Protein backbone atom coordinates (compact mmCIF):
# COMPACT_ATOMS: atom_id res chain seq x y z
CA UNK A 1 0.00 0.00 0.00
CA UNK A 2 0.91 3.41 -0.27
CA UNK A 3 1.15 6.50 2.41
CA UNK A 4 -1.20 9.52 0.34
CA UNK B 1 -43.99 -9.22 -24.04
CA UNK B 2 -45.89 -8.08 -26.61
CA UNK B 3 -44.77 -4.15 -25.98
CA UNK B 4 -40.55 -4.24 -25.02
CA UNK B 5 -37.67 -6.07 -27.03
CA UNK B 6 -35.24 -8.70 -25.70
CA UNK B 7 -31.32 -8.17 -26.45
CA UNK B 8 -32.52 -4.31 -27.23
CA UNK B 9 -33.42 -4.09 -23.50
CA UNK B 10 -29.99 -5.54 -21.93
CA UNK B 11 -28.36 -3.24 -24.31
CA UNK B 12 -30.18 -0.36 -23.16
CA UNK B 13 -30.12 -1.82 -19.49
CA UNK B 14 -26.16 -1.61 -19.74
CA UNK B 15 -26.00 1.84 -20.89
CA UNK B 16 -28.80 3.37 -18.27
CA UNK B 17 -26.13 2.41 -15.44
CA UNK B 18 -23.46 3.61 -16.83
CA UNK B 19 -25.14 7.05 -17.36
CA UNK B 20 -26.88 6.69 -13.85
CA UNK B 21 -23.02 6.00 -12.28
CA UNK B 22 -21.82 8.61 -13.98
CA UNK B 23 -24.18 10.95 -12.68
CA UNK B 24 -23.98 10.16 -9.18
CA UNK B 25 -19.99 10.30 -9.32
CA UNK B 26 -20.85 14.03 -11.36
CA UNK B 27 -23.33 14.67 -8.64
CA UNK B 28 -20.79 13.99 -6.16
CA UNK B 29 -17.86 16.09 -7.80
CA UNK B 30 -20.55 19.22 -8.14
CA UNK B 31 -21.13 18.85 -4.19
CA UNK B 32 -17.07 18.71 -3.61
CA UNK B 33 -16.54 21.04 -6.35
CA UNK B 34 -18.27 23.50 -4.12
CA UNK B 35 -16.49 23.13 -0.84
CA UNK B 36 -13.48 24.51 -3.26
CA UNK B 37 -15.07 27.42 -4.09
CA UNK B 38 -17.61 27.70 -0.82
CA UNK B 39 -14.50 27.38 2.02
CA UNK B 40 -11.96 30.47 1.24
CA UNK B 41 -11.54 31.01 5.28
CA UNK B 42 -9.21 28.80 6.90
CA UNK B 43 -11.12 26.70 9.70
CA UNK B 44 -9.85 26.70 13.31
CA UNK B 45 -9.56 23.13 13.65
CA UNK B 46 -7.09 22.59 10.61
CA UNK B 47 -5.52 25.73 11.34
CA UNK B 48 -2.35 24.48 12.86
CA UNK B 49 -2.10 22.26 9.94
CA UNK B 50 -2.09 24.60 7.55
CA UNK B 51 -1.53 28.23 7.08
CA UNK B 52 -3.50 30.78 4.57
CA UNK B 53 -1.10 30.77 1.71
CA UNK B 54 -0.58 27.23 1.52
CA UNK B 55 -4.69 26.69 2.39
CA UNK B 56 -5.39 29.27 -1.27
CA UNK B 57 -2.74 27.40 -3.19
CA UNK B 58 -4.12 24.35 -2.57
CA UNK B 59 -7.68 25.72 -3.14
CA UNK B 60 -7.23 26.77 -6.44
CA UNK B 61 -4.89 23.91 -7.12
CA UNK B 62 -7.81 21.23 -6.50
CA UNK B 63 -10.21 23.82 -8.33
CA UNK B 64 -8.33 23.36 -11.63
CA UNK B 65 -8.01 19.32 -11.18
CA UNK B 66 -11.86 19.40 -10.46
CA UNK B 67 -12.42 21.39 -13.80
CA UNK B 68 -10.11 19.22 -15.70
CA UNK B 69 -12.08 15.90 -14.17
CA UNK B 70 -15.19 17.41 -15.08
CA UNK B 71 -14.35 17.73 -18.55
CA UNK B 72 -12.17 14.60 -19.58
CA UNK B 73 -14.95 12.55 -17.08
CA UNK B 74 -17.49 14.44 -19.83
CA UNK B 75 -15.60 13.58 -22.82
CA UNK B 76 -14.71 9.78 -21.60
CA UNK B 77 -18.49 8.66 -20.76
CA UNK B 78 -19.87 10.52 -24.12
CA UNK B 79 -16.92 8.46 -26.06
CA UNK B 80 -17.91 5.08 -24.64
CA UNK B 81 -21.97 5.90 -25.37
CA UNK B 82 -20.97 7.16 -28.54
CA UNK B 83 -18.98 4.09 -29.47
CA UNK B 84 -21.57 2.04 -28.09
CA UNK B 85 -24.62 3.36 -30.17
CA UNK B 86 -22.46 3.64 -33.41
CA UNK B 87 -21.64 -0.03 -33.08
CA UNK B 88 -17.79 0.86 -32.92
CA UNK B 89 -16.37 -2.45 -31.57
CA UNK B 90 -18.47 -4.67 -34.41
CA UNK B 91 -17.38 -2.81 -37.20
CA UNK B 92 -13.76 -3.05 -36.18
CA UNK B 93 -14.04 -6.72 -35.56
CA UNK B 94 -14.68 -6.89 -39.18
CA UNK B 95 -11.76 -4.85 -40.16
CA UNK B 96 -9.51 -7.00 -38.15
CA UNK B 97 -9.92 -9.98 -40.03
CA UNK B 98 -9.92 -10.99 -43.78
CA UNK B 99 -9.42 -21.59 -33.30
CA UNK B 100 -5.90 -19.82 -34.57
CA UNK B 101 -7.27 -17.51 -37.01
CA UNK B 102 -10.01 -16.16 -33.92
CA UNK B 103 -7.26 -16.14 -31.36
CA UNK B 104 -5.26 -14.46 -34.39
CA UNK B 105 -8.32 -11.49 -35.16
CA UNK B 106 -8.75 -11.43 -31.76
CA UNK B 107 -5.00 -10.41 -31.01
CA UNK B 108 -5.19 -8.06 -33.95
CA UNK B 109 -8.22 -6.34 -32.96
CA UNK B 110 -6.47 -5.76 -29.24
CA UNK B 111 -3.58 -3.91 -30.91
CA UNK B 112 -6.33 -1.63 -32.80
CA UNK B 113 -8.32 -1.52 -29.64
CA UNK B 114 -5.01 -0.13 -27.48
CA UNK B 115 -4.07 1.69 -30.35
CA UNK B 116 -6.91 4.31 -30.29
CA UNK B 117 -7.27 4.41 -26.67
CA UNK B 118 -3.89 5.40 -26.04
CA UNK B 119 -3.69 7.86 -28.82
CA UNK B 120 -7.24 9.43 -28.01
CA UNK B 121 -6.27 9.68 -24.28
CA UNK B 122 -2.88 11.49 -25.11
CA UNK B 123 -3.98 15.22 -25.70
CA UNK B 124 -5.56 15.08 -22.51
CA UNK B 125 -2.91 13.34 -20.66
CA UNK B 126 -0.81 16.12 -22.25
CA UNK B 127 -3.08 18.84 -21.00
CA UNK B 128 -2.64 17.62 -17.11
CA UNK B 129 1.00 17.67 -16.88
CA UNK B 130 1.68 20.60 -19.27
CA UNK B 131 -1.02 22.82 -17.64
CA UNK B 132 -2.59 21.58 -14.61
CA UNK B 133 0.84 20.37 -13.18
CA UNK B 134 2.85 22.85 -14.61
CA UNK B 135 0.35 25.99 -13.51
CA UNK B 136 0.71 24.87 -10.42
CA UNK B 137 4.35 23.92 -10.39
CA UNK B 138 4.55 20.50 -9.75
CA UNK B 139 5.62 19.24 -13.10
CA UNK B 140 9.62 19.18 -13.84
CA UNK B 141 9.02 16.68 -17.06
CA UNK B 142 9.70 17.67 -20.39
CA UNK B 143 7.75 17.55 -23.70
CA UNK B 144 10.35 14.79 -24.66
CA UNK B 145 10.55 12.60 -21.36
CA UNK B 146 6.51 12.64 -21.69
CA UNK B 147 6.51 11.30 -25.63
CA UNK B 148 9.45 8.95 -24.54
CA UNK B 149 8.33 7.71 -21.85
CA UNK B 150 4.12 7.62 -23.31
CA UNK B 151 6.07 5.24 -26.32
CA UNK B 152 8.34 3.16 -23.29
CA UNK B 153 4.96 2.52 -21.83
CA UNK B 154 2.44 1.65 -24.60
CA UNK B 155 5.57 -0.97 -26.47
CA UNK B 156 5.79 -2.68 -22.42
CA UNK B 157 1.99 -2.76 -22.45
CA UNK B 158 1.47 -4.43 -25.87
CA UNK B 159 4.58 -7.26 -25.03
CA UNK B 160 2.35 -8.27 -21.54
CA UNK B 161 -1.14 -8.34 -23.21
CA UNK B 162 -0.57 -9.84 -26.45
CA UNK B 163 0.73 -13.60 -24.39
CA UNK B 164 -1.11 -13.43 -22.13
CA UNK B 165 -4.15 -12.63 -24.13
CA UNK B 166 -3.04 -15.25 -26.54
CA UNK B 167 -2.88 -18.01 -23.68
CA UNK B 168 -5.82 -17.26 -21.65
CA UNK B 169 -8.44 -16.77 -25.05
CA UNK B 170 -6.44 -20.63 -25.87
CA UNK B 171 -7.50 -22.18 -22.47
CA UNK B 172 -10.98 -20.93 -22.80
CA UNK B 173 -11.33 -22.02 -26.18
CA UNK B 174 -9.65 -25.30 -26.36
CA UNK B 175 -10.29 -26.03 -22.17
CA UNK B 176 -13.69 -27.49 -20.98
CA UNK B 177 -16.47 -27.77 -20.10
CA UNK B 178 -14.87 -26.77 -16.47
CA UNK B 179 -12.36 -23.98 -18.59
CA UNK B 180 -13.09 -21.21 -16.00
CA UNK B 181 -11.05 -22.96 -13.47
CA UNK B 182 -8.03 -23.32 -15.63
CA UNK B 183 -8.51 -19.63 -16.79
CA UNK B 184 -8.73 -18.01 -13.16
CA UNK B 185 -5.47 -20.65 -12.18
CA UNK B 186 -3.60 -18.64 -15.59
CA UNK B 187 -4.50 -15.24 -14.03
CA UNK B 188 -3.79 -16.14 -10.71
CA UNK B 189 -0.19 -17.43 -12.11
CA UNK B 190 0.66 -14.38 -14.38
CA UNK B 191 -0.44 -12.26 -11.29
CA UNK B 192 2.10 -13.02 -9.12
CA UNK B 193 4.73 -13.47 -11.84
CA UNK B 194 4.04 -9.94 -12.91
CA UNK B 195 3.77 -9.07 -9.04
CA UNK B 196 7.43 -10.31 -8.49
CA UNK B 197 8.78 -9.19 -12.05
CA UNK B 198 7.36 -5.39 -11.90
CA UNK B 199 9.99 -3.88 -10.09
CA UNK B 200 12.75 -5.79 -10.24
CA UNK B 201 12.47 -5.25 -14.45
CA UNK B 202 9.74 -3.63 -15.66
CA UNK B 203 9.39 -0.55 -13.38
CA UNK B 204 13.27 0.50 -13.58
CA UNK B 205 12.50 0.97 -17.87
CA UNK B 206 10.88 4.17 -16.59
CA UNK B 207 12.10 5.61 -13.54
CA UNK B 208 15.86 6.05 -12.31
CA UNK B 209 15.93 3.09 -9.39
CA UNK B 210 18.89 3.68 -7.04
CA UNK B 211 19.18 2.04 -3.19
CA UNK B 212 19.56 4.05 -0.25
CA UNK B 213 22.69 6.25 0.63
CA UNK B 214 24.66 5.24 3.51
CA UNK B 215 23.82 7.63 6.61
CA UNK B 216 21.70 8.14 9.60
CA UNK B 217 18.78 7.55 7.77
CA UNK B 218 20.19 4.14 6.33
CA UNK B 219 21.43 2.91 9.55
CA UNK B 220 18.15 4.14 11.50
CA UNK B 221 16.16 2.42 8.84
CA UNK B 222 18.16 -1.08 8.97
CA UNK B 223 17.15 -0.61 13.13
CA UNK B 224 13.90 -0.52 12.65
CA UNK B 225 13.74 -3.30 10.00
CA UNK B 226 15.86 -5.54 12.34
CA UNK B 227 13.31 -4.44 15.50
CA UNK B 228 10.26 -5.71 13.22
CA UNK B 229 11.86 -8.86 11.93
CA UNK B 230 11.41 -7.52 8.61
CA UNK B 231 13.91 -8.95 5.77
CA UNK B 232 15.06 -6.02 4.29
CA UNK B 233 17.45 -6.76 1.23
CA UNK B 234 17.50 -3.02 0.35
CA UNK B 235 15.61 0.70 0.48
CA UNK B 236 15.51 2.61 -3.09
CA UNK B 237 15.13 5.87 -3.77
CA UNK B 238 13.54 6.76 -6.74
CA UNK B 239 14.23 9.41 -9.12
CA UNK B 240 10.58 11.01 -8.46
CA UNK B 241 11.98 14.52 -9.08
CA UNK B 242 12.61 14.07 -12.87
CA UNK B 243 8.85 14.03 -13.29
CA UNK B 244 7.03 16.08 -10.55
CA UNK B 245 7.31 17.55 -6.58
CA UNK B 246 4.59 15.19 -5.93
CA UNK B 247 5.90 12.36 -2.51
CA UNK B 248 4.70 9.21 -1.76
CA UNK B 249 5.99 5.37 -0.49
CA UNK B 250 5.82 1.76 -1.38
CA UNK B 251 7.37 -1.31 -0.46
CA UNK B 252 7.63 -5.28 -2.51
CA UNK B 253 8.75 -8.62 -2.09
CA UNK B 254 8.36 -11.68 -2.27
CA UNK B 255 11.59 -7.64 0.35
CA UNK B 256 12.84 -4.08 -0.59
CA UNK B 257 11.34 -0.52 0.41
CA UNK B 258 10.41 2.41 -2.32
CA UNK B 259 10.73 5.60 -1.18
CA UNK B 260 10.76 8.96 -3.46
CA UNK B 261 13.49 11.62 -3.68
CA UNK B 262 10.77 14.20 -3.19
CA UNK B 263 10.00 12.83 0.28
CA UNK B 264 13.55 12.39 1.48
CA UNK B 265 14.99 16.25 0.43
CA UNK B 266 11.45 20.57 0.72
CA UNK B 267 10.02 17.23 1.72
CA UNK B 268 10.34 15.22 5.38
CA UNK B 269 13.07 14.73 7.79
CA UNK B 270 14.77 11.83 8.70
CA UNK B 271 12.51 11.32 11.72
CA UNK B 272 9.67 11.55 9.86
CA UNK B 273 10.88 9.39 7.10
CA UNK B 274 11.34 6.50 9.64
CA UNK B 275 7.67 7.31 10.94
CA UNK B 276 6.76 7.03 7.35
CA UNK B 277 7.97 4.08 7.21
CA UNK B 278 6.79 2.45 10.71
CA UNK B 279 2.95 3.05 8.79
CA UNK B 280 3.84 1.22 5.45
CA UNK B 281 5.90 -1.60 7.73
CA UNK B 282 2.44 -2.06 9.38
CA UNK B 283 0.88 -3.19 6.00
CA UNK B 284 2.95 -6.10 5.96
CA UNK B 285 2.49 -6.79 9.33
CA UNK B 286 -0.75 -6.86 9.79
CA UNK B 287 -1.27 -8.57 6.54
CA UNK B 288 -3.03 -5.80 4.39
CA UNK B 289 -1.07 -7.25 1.76
CA UNK B 290 -2.06 -10.75 1.76
CA UNK B 291 -5.39 -10.09 2.35
CA UNK B 292 -5.66 -7.73 -0.32
CA UNK B 293 -4.87 -10.87 -2.82
CA UNK B 294 -7.03 -12.94 -1.34
CA UNK B 295 -9.82 -10.54 -1.96
CA UNK B 296 -8.34 -10.44 -5.68
CA UNK B 297 -8.43 -13.73 -6.46
CA UNK B 298 -11.85 -14.63 -4.86
CA UNK B 299 -12.98 -11.79 -6.89
CA UNK B 300 -11.73 -13.23 -10.46
CA UNK B 301 -13.24 -16.93 -9.48
CA UNK B 302 -16.71 -15.45 -8.65
CA UNK B 303 -16.02 -13.41 -12.22
CA UNK B 304 -15.12 -16.29 -14.42
CA UNK B 305 -17.56 -18.57 -12.87
CA UNK B 306 -20.26 -16.14 -13.70
CA UNK B 307 -18.74 -15.96 -17.27
CA UNK B 308 -18.87 -19.76 -17.87
CA UNK B 309 -22.84 -19.16 -17.21
CA UNK B 310 -23.11 -16.17 -19.51
CA UNK B 311 -20.90 -16.89 -22.54
CA UNK B 312 -23.23 -19.29 -24.07
CA UNK B 313 -26.27 -16.62 -23.83
CA UNK B 314 -26.29 -15.36 -27.29
CA UNK B 315 -28.97 -12.51 -26.30
CA UNK B 316 -26.01 -11.08 -24.54
CA UNK B 317 -23.98 -10.59 -27.74
CA UNK B 318 -26.34 -9.71 -30.05
CA UNK B 319 -27.46 -6.76 -27.26
CA UNK B 320 -24.28 -5.28 -28.86
CA UNK B 321 -24.57 -5.71 -32.14
CA UNK B 322 -22.75 -9.42 -32.87
CA UNK B 323 -25.26 -11.34 -34.81
CA UNK B 324 -23.25 -13.54 -36.89
CA UNK B 325 -20.73 -15.16 -34.33
CA UNK B 326 -19.73 -14.85 -30.69
CA UNK B 327 -16.18 -14.54 -30.47
CA UNK B 328 -14.75 -15.62 -26.99
CA UNK B 329 -12.66 -12.20 -26.57
CA UNK B 330 -15.78 -10.32 -27.63
CA UNK B 331 -17.41 -12.62 -24.82
CA UNK B 332 -15.28 -11.52 -21.92
CA UNK B 333 -15.19 -7.51 -23.02
CA UNK B 334 -19.16 -8.13 -22.87
CA UNK B 335 -19.64 -9.58 -19.48
CA UNK B 336 -16.66 -8.44 -17.82
CA UNK B 337 -16.94 -4.84 -19.00
CA UNK B 338 -20.45 -4.34 -19.19
CA UNK B 339 -22.66 -7.19 -17.48
CA UNK B 340 -20.68 -7.35 -14.32
CA UNK B 341 -20.75 -3.34 -13.81
CA UNK B 342 -23.29 -3.48 -10.96
CA UNK B 343 -20.83 -5.99 -8.62
CA UNK B 344 -17.52 -4.25 -10.14
CA UNK B 345 -19.00 -0.86 -8.75
CA UNK B 346 -20.31 -2.22 -5.56
CA UNK B 347 -17.10 -4.43 -4.94
CA UNK B 348 -15.03 -1.07 -5.60
CA UNK B 349 -16.57 1.08 -3.38
CA UNK B 350 -16.30 -1.94 -0.86
CA UNK B 351 -12.70 -2.16 -1.40
CA UNK B 352 -12.65 1.61 -0.91
CA UNK B 353 -13.94 1.34 2.55
CA UNK B 354 -11.27 -1.88 3.38
CA UNK B 355 -8.68 0.50 1.78
CA UNK B 356 -9.81 3.22 4.64
CA UNK B 357 -9.95 0.74 7.25
CA UNK B 358 -6.56 -0.65 6.22
CA UNK B 359 -4.57 3.01 6.54
CA UNK B 360 -6.07 3.30 9.91
CA UNK B 361 -5.05 0.35 11.26
CA UNK B 362 -1.15 0.95 9.72
CA UNK B 363 -1.02 4.33 11.28
CA UNK B 364 -2.21 2.73 14.43
CA UNK B 365 0.64 0.13 13.90
CA UNK B 366 3.45 3.60 13.77
CA UNK B 367 1.90 4.80 17.01
CA UNK B 368 2.41 1.21 18.67
CA UNK B 369 6.05 1.65 17.68
CA UNK B 370 6.04 5.05 18.99
CA UNK B 371 6.62 7.50 16.34
CA UNK B 372 2.89 8.88 16.39
CA UNK B 373 4.38 12.19 17.31
CA UNK B 374 6.39 11.90 13.94
CA UNK B 375 3.87 10.44 11.73
CA UNK B 376 1.65 13.81 12.97
CA UNK B 377 4.33 16.23 11.76
CA UNK B 378 4.79 13.94 8.74
CA UNK B 379 0.97 13.81 7.38
CA UNK B 380 0.79 17.75 8.01
CA UNK B 381 4.12 18.19 5.73
CA UNK B 382 3.11 15.68 2.67
CA UNK B 383 -0.37 17.47 2.44
CA UNK B 384 1.65 20.60 2.59
CA UNK B 385 4.11 19.41 -0.48
CA UNK B 386 1.41 17.45 -2.37
CA UNK B 387 -1.38 20.73 -1.81
CA UNK B 388 -3.91 18.71 -0.67
CA UNK B 389 -7.12 20.41 0.73
CA UNK B 390 -7.68 19.72 4.06
CA UNK B 391 -12.09 20.27 3.73
CA UNK B 392 -13.66 17.40 1.68
CA UNK B 393 -17.22 16.28 1.35
CA UNK B 394 -18.31 13.91 3.38
CA UNK B 395 -20.05 11.96 0.48
CA UNK B 396 -17.45 12.09 -2.02
CA UNK B 397 -14.80 10.96 0.55
CA UNK B 398 -16.77 8.05 1.31
CA UNK B 399 -17.01 7.27 -2.63
CA UNK B 400 -13.90 8.17 -3.90
CA UNK B 401 -10.81 8.51 -1.01
CA UNK B 402 -9.26 5.34 -0.77
CA UNK B 403 -7.46 7.15 2.18
CA UNK B 404 -8.93 9.15 4.82
CA UNK B 405 -8.80 12.29 5.10
CA UNK B 406 -6.22 14.20 7.29
CA UNK B 407 -7.81 15.85 9.86
CA UNK B 408 -9.42 12.47 10.87
CA UNK B 409 -5.73 10.68 10.57
CA UNK B 410 -4.44 13.23 12.68
CA UNK B 411 -7.16 12.89 15.62
CA UNK B 412 -6.26 9.12 15.74
CA UNK B 413 -2.83 9.76 16.09
CA UNK B 414 -3.54 12.57 18.59
CA UNK B 415 -5.48 10.07 20.50
ZN1 LIG C 1 -0.36 3.01 3.92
Amino acid sequence: CSIM
Amino acid sequence: LWEMPAEKRIFGAVLLFSWTVYLWETFLAQRQRRIYKTTTHVPPELGQIMDSETFEKSRLYQLDKSTFSFWSGLYSETEGTLILLFGGIPYLWRLSGRPEYEITQSLVFLLLATLFSALAGLPWSLYNTFVIEEKHGFNQQTLGFFMKDAIKKFVVTQCILLPVSSLLLYIIKIGGDYFFIYAWLFTLVVSLVLVTIYADYIAPLFDKFTPLPEGKLKEEIEVMAKSIDFPLTKVYVVEGSKRSSHSNAYFYGFKRIVLFDTLLEQGCKNEEVLAVLGHALGHWKLGHTVKNIIISQMNSFLCFFLFAVLIGRKELFAAFGFYDSQPTLIGLLIIFQFIFSPYNEVLSFCLTVLSRRFEFQADAFAKKLGKAKDLYSALIKLNKDNLGFPVSDWLFSMWHYSHPPLLERLQALKT
